[PDB]
């Protein structure tokens, strides 16, 4: 009988295909918002890859391997994942115009990994260099708000365009030293809308005591780490009292050391357990703070915070133990009141204060200020900034074009699989202009009519795209920029996502329940 | 609408809407509601005609900073 | 029942509009039809759509005769006016359904638009001799660019415009046009045609017999005009008689209307940009229907912009600006969709044009507004 | 200002007697929940349902 073998075709295509058009539509500043809500009520609305595929619930199986091979895209970059997505679906496509005249898909496959490597000789070129240790603000703010811009709207997004660039530079310095694992302190609180949110240059304790006439704003305060907690018990009652009265007046005595007399000098004890009230009245006659149910996270970051030291008996006093802070304020929100510790001497770490009431409104700024981070921080550790705004797509598709056979000398086999991966470099760039109301083949080729324009020109020049406009512009006016580790892993990870999917003929059902 | 059990997903945007205006004030809530739902309604028309959503939330944020103004 | 009733007529009149809304213009696209016996009809042309259509909704059987009398007088590019006739009811839709508006109060501002429509249409009035040969040559052109036989014309409308001015003269100048013979002739070429002054069966200058295979030539001398055409294939007599025997109304508009307006749905954009300056200038109930006229008349030009594949949304933008601010001359290309002005596009229609359409289609749509519901299985 | 008990033919009727007034701190906040509502409307795209 023979015959059967299998056909490839779009039935393996209907699986990878179906996260197109849902991706295509959240792509780009311009895209929409995905929600996600439970039986409970609690609704979760970001398009951020981390809701597109693994909280995405969908009978394809392919999206399992999309999801599983996000990991590294969401670790390296975050942002921007659906363009790798879209690459693949316009992929999908050329096979019928390639694949089914009779061409082998290994054949293809061989013009994804010489693309690779002809990607890395333009990404070389194209890439410009910028020296992080001068500080310059310029660029900052300009990465800031192209990664705001593609997550918040732009209220949002003059607000916290100087805070995160002041945020990573704390820690950053002449040795390009940034830590994000000791430095995280996220707040999660509903408190006002999202657009009063403000940037804190200290740790923020989320514990306070409940005594009326404990100060709010102090000018200045010592910070006494204690692990335990001098109350009043249930215990012969006298017993307890005395080792209690008597550590006090060494608390006392340690602010007569520190002369806290001076009216520019203050005092403020912390204890991991409950304090007695009528023992807060001492502090409140000598205008001390005080803080109870602190967390043990919180006291260990204290003597990294303060700069102090971490003491566990109160016999135990010395000045060094004392830290030091420039500004101290205690607000009282709810059941709970918040201490602010900031304008320290040297601060290690510092935290943005997050704003909001609903639920999905903290979502989509949790996740937006940590990625926003995260990409101006590849910014400091890349020497050489990637000019956006599509100007790597659409002059890489040129590239391919100019030299085929003079330099690459194809034999006119993978001549199809090279010209196959220019197709979908135009796709990113088209994607952003069908967001915008724009004809997306129009736009396009106006930039192209520039882009003849530049190589007769002469000069070194970069073509933009606005979204706005709709014309070609400059990316260092536009101030779309790209750090060099985000396509880096971006177009590798894209090759071998693609072939992948097209290395596949046939499918089956079966193995071990 | 809080003690109201609604099985659309998409309408309860405008119901978790309510707790911010009771947060600041406490007052105005079904002026809020009859604002908020107008707004999406009369917005169908220019769905309709095929405008986007850029020039839509672009027009009702540049009119709201003119509204401040005015008060 | 009731406003539910009206309902269906809305979107009855409005499926019909949405499909003629590509039947304008150079540009206009194509329909096929499927029939339960399995025939197709291809064609751009709207009249024979409604005929072989047999609609299930009532209101959209009143369309097919308000057809008939459209395309009694033109019928070349009147058969688009229904959608006026549909953006009204649409239009209606906030109003009517929504505001409870009663249908005699939208019939009186229709009645205050349509006089204040015959205004604007004298405002871009623009009168011109009938004297000039080539000047009525490029007029009778104007609705042969939708065809091949433009390049075919230079010998077929000289012979349509020398006829009509022979049977039109004066009385006003109302006076009967169908006292003319054409005779079609099958076969032979396009640009082989007959001159021929008189009466065809006082010191006559001659009198001779050709040969023909359908008939012999005679003479009458009288103290009338007939015209023989000879066509360049077979069929194409059907088509002939569309660019000439048809091609009689634009012969017919310029006398009864001498002046002229912007042609290629030109018109409509300087009456919908002054449309809604007099309606600020009513200040009462009705100007809120009245007004809303306005937005139902630039949805006949979106016509062309979706012809010509523009936004509709941006490009008339600019476009409504010019026909409001620097003049009402302006116009739009429905080829390219382009803000070439009406002045170098060559092409006028007549005032007729518009008027007529206006006419039908406020008398059209006041009869739908005026019935509550519709009601079937009477058995009669 | 506009008050309605016998007075509806006339329409207008002078709120400084009657002491009506909308209070400004709810209007400043009016807009800004309306519009803050309408436009996260405009911005959903899809319903996700996570294991369930």
């Amino acid at each position: 009988e023979s015959l059967r073998r299998d056909a490839a075709l779009k039935v393996n295509v209907t699986s990878a295909e179906g996260l197109q058009s849902v991706l295509e539509t959240n792509l780009g500043p311009k895209g929409t918002l995905k929600m996600l809500v439970d039986g409970a009520g609690n609704i979760k609305l970001t398009k951020d890859g981390k809701v597109l595929l693994t909280e995405m619930q969908i009978q394809s199986p392919t999206a399992v391997l999309i999801a599983r091979a996000a990991a590294a895209q969401d670790e390296i970059t975050g942002d921007g994942t659906t363009t790798v997505v879209c690459l693949v679906g316009e992929l999908l496509r050329q096979a019928h115009r390639f694949i089914q005249e009779g061409v082998h898909p290994r054949i293809i496959t061989d013009g994804f990994e010489i693309a690779r490597k002809e990607s890395m000789k333009f990404l070389d070129e194209f890439k410009i260099s910028k020296t992080n240790l001068s500080n310059d603000r310029e660029f900052l703010l300009q990465v800031a708000r192209s990664s705001l811009l593609t997550k918040v709207d732009a209220d949002l997004t003059e607000v916290l365009t100087p805070i995160v660039t002041d945020a990573v530079l704390s820690v950053y310095d002449a040795q390009a030293d940034n830590l994000d694992l000791h430095m995280v302190e996220i707040m999660q609180m509903q408190h006002l809308s999202p657009k009063d949110t403000t940037f804190i240059k200290g740790l923020v304790l989320d514990h306070g005591g409940r005594h009326p006439d404990m100060p709010t704003r102090v000018k200045n305060a010592y910070v006494l780490i204690l692990n335990v907690s001098l109350e009043y018990e249930k215990t012969l009652a006298a017993s307890e009292r005395k080792f209690v009265d008597a550590k006090l007046k060494k608390i006392i005595d340690l602010k007569n050391e520190v002369c806290g007399m001076d009216p520019d000098k203050g005092f403020v004890i912390i204890n991991q357990k409950g304090i007695d009230p009528m023992s807060l009245d001492v502090f409140a006659k000598h205008n001390i703070l005080a803080l109870r149910r602190a967390k043990r996270r919180n006291m260990e970051r204290l003597q990294l915070v303060t700069g102090g030291e971490a003491q566990n008996s109160v016999e135990d006093l010395s000045p060094q133990i004392l830290g030091f802070s420039g500004l101290v304020y205690q607000e009282t929100i709810g059941e709970e009141k918040f201490t602010y510790v900031t304008e320290n001497t040297d601060p290690k770490s510092c935290t943005i204060l997050i704003k909001g009431s609903t639920h999905y409104a903290l979502a989509q700024t949790k996740d937006a200020v940590r990625d926003g981070l995260r990409a101006v921080a590849n910014v400091l550790k890349d020497k050489n900034i990637i000019p956006g705004a599509g100007a790597f797509y659409i002059a890489l598709s040129r590239y391919l074009r100019s030299a085929n056979m003079n330099k690459l000398g194809a034999k006119g086999k993978t001549k199809t699989g090279i010209e196959a991966f220019a197709e979908a470099l135009l796709v990113i760039p088209k994607t952003l202009v069908k967001n915008s109301g724009f004809d997306p083949l129009d736009v396009l080729a106006m930039v192209e009519d520039e882009l003849d324009d530049a190589q007769d020109s002469d000069e070194t020049r970069y073509v933009g795209v606005d979204l706005n406009i709709g014309d070609s512009c400059d990316p260092t006016i536009e101030g779309i920029w790209d750090s060099y580790r985000v396509l880096r892993n971006a177009i590798t990870g894209a090759t071998g996502i693609a072939s992948n999917l097209l290395l596949c003929d046939e499918l089956l059902r079966a193995g071990r329940s | 609408l809080r003690e109201l059990d609604i099985v659309h997903p998409a309408v309860k945007v405008l119901v978790m809407a309510t707790e911010q205006q009771k947060i600041d004030m406490g007052d105005g809530t079904n002026l809020v509601m009859i604002l908020a739902g107008e707004l999406l309604n009369v917005s169908e028309k220019l769905i309709s005609m095929g405008l986007s959503a850029v020039e839509i939330i672009q027009g009702y944020n540049m009119a709201r900073k003119f509204t401040l103004k005015e008060l | 029942t009731g406003r539910q009733a009206q309902i269906s007529n809305i979107t009855a009149a409005k499926a019909v509009a949405d499909v003629i809304r590509t039947c304008l213009g150079p540009k206009a696209m194509l329909k096929m039809l499927l029939d339960p016996m399995g025939g197709l009809v291809l064609t751009n042309d709207g009249h024979a759509i409604l005929r072989e259509i047999d609609v299930a909704h009532p209101a959209a059987k009143s369309m097919l005769e308000l057809s008939r009398t459209q395309d009694e007088e033109v019928g070349d590019g009147t058969t688009t006016v229904i959608i006026l006739a549909g953006e009204i009811l649409a239009q209606c839709a906030p109003y009517l359904i929504e505001k409870n508006i009663h249908p005699v109060i939208i019939i009186q501002a229709l009645k205050k638009a349509l006089t204040d429509a015959l205004e604007v249409i004298k405002q871009v009035s623009k009168p011109v001799d009938v004297e000039n040969d080539a000047a009525m040559k490029k007029l009778i052109q104007a609705s042969i660019g939708t065809k091949y036989v433009i390049h075919w014309s230079e010998k077929m409308c000289e012979l349509a415009l020398d006829a009509v001015k022979t049977v039109r003269k004066d009385l006003f100048e109302i006076d009967i046009k169908r006292y003319v013979r054409v005779e079609k002739i099958p076969g032979g070429d396009v640009l082989d045609s007959r001159v021929l002054k008189g009466v065809l069966l006082t010191n006559c200058g001659l009198f001779k017999v050709e040969m023909i295979g359908d008939e012999y030539f005679s003479f009458l001398d009288n103290c009338a005009c007939t015209i023989m055409l000879r066509g360049g294939s077979k069929d194409i007599l059907n088509e002939i008689d569309r660019n000439l025997q048809d091609a009689m109304a634009v012969a017919r508009n310029v006398m009864l209307s001498p002046s002229l307006s912007p042609g290629g749905g030109a018109t409509e954009m300087a009456v919908s940009v002054k449309l809604a300056e007099k309606a600020k200038q009513l200040e009462g109930i009705q100007q809120w229907p009245y007004q809303a006229v306005a937005d139902a008349m630039e949805c006949i030009p979106r016509t062309l912009i979706q012809n010509a594949g523009g936004d509709p949304i941006r490009l008339l933008s600019q476009l409504r600006a010019k026909h409001a601010q620097g003049n009402f001359t302006t116009g739009i290309d429905g080829d390219k969709g382009k803000i070439v002005d009406m002045v170098s596009y060559g092409i006028w229609e007549p005032e007729v044009i518009k008027q007529q359409s206006v006419k039908t289609a406020i008398e059209s749509a006041c009869l739908l507004l005026r019935v509550d519901d519709i009601v079937s299985g009477v058995r009669k | 200002g506009v008050d309605i008990d016998g007075e509806s033919d006339e329409g207008v009727k002078d709120i400084r007697e009657e002491n009506i007034y909308d209070m400004l701190a709810t209007k400043k906040f009016a807009i800004n929940v309306a519009t803050e509502a309408a436009t996260t409307v405009l911005s959903i795209d899809q319903i996700i349902m996570a294991k369930k």
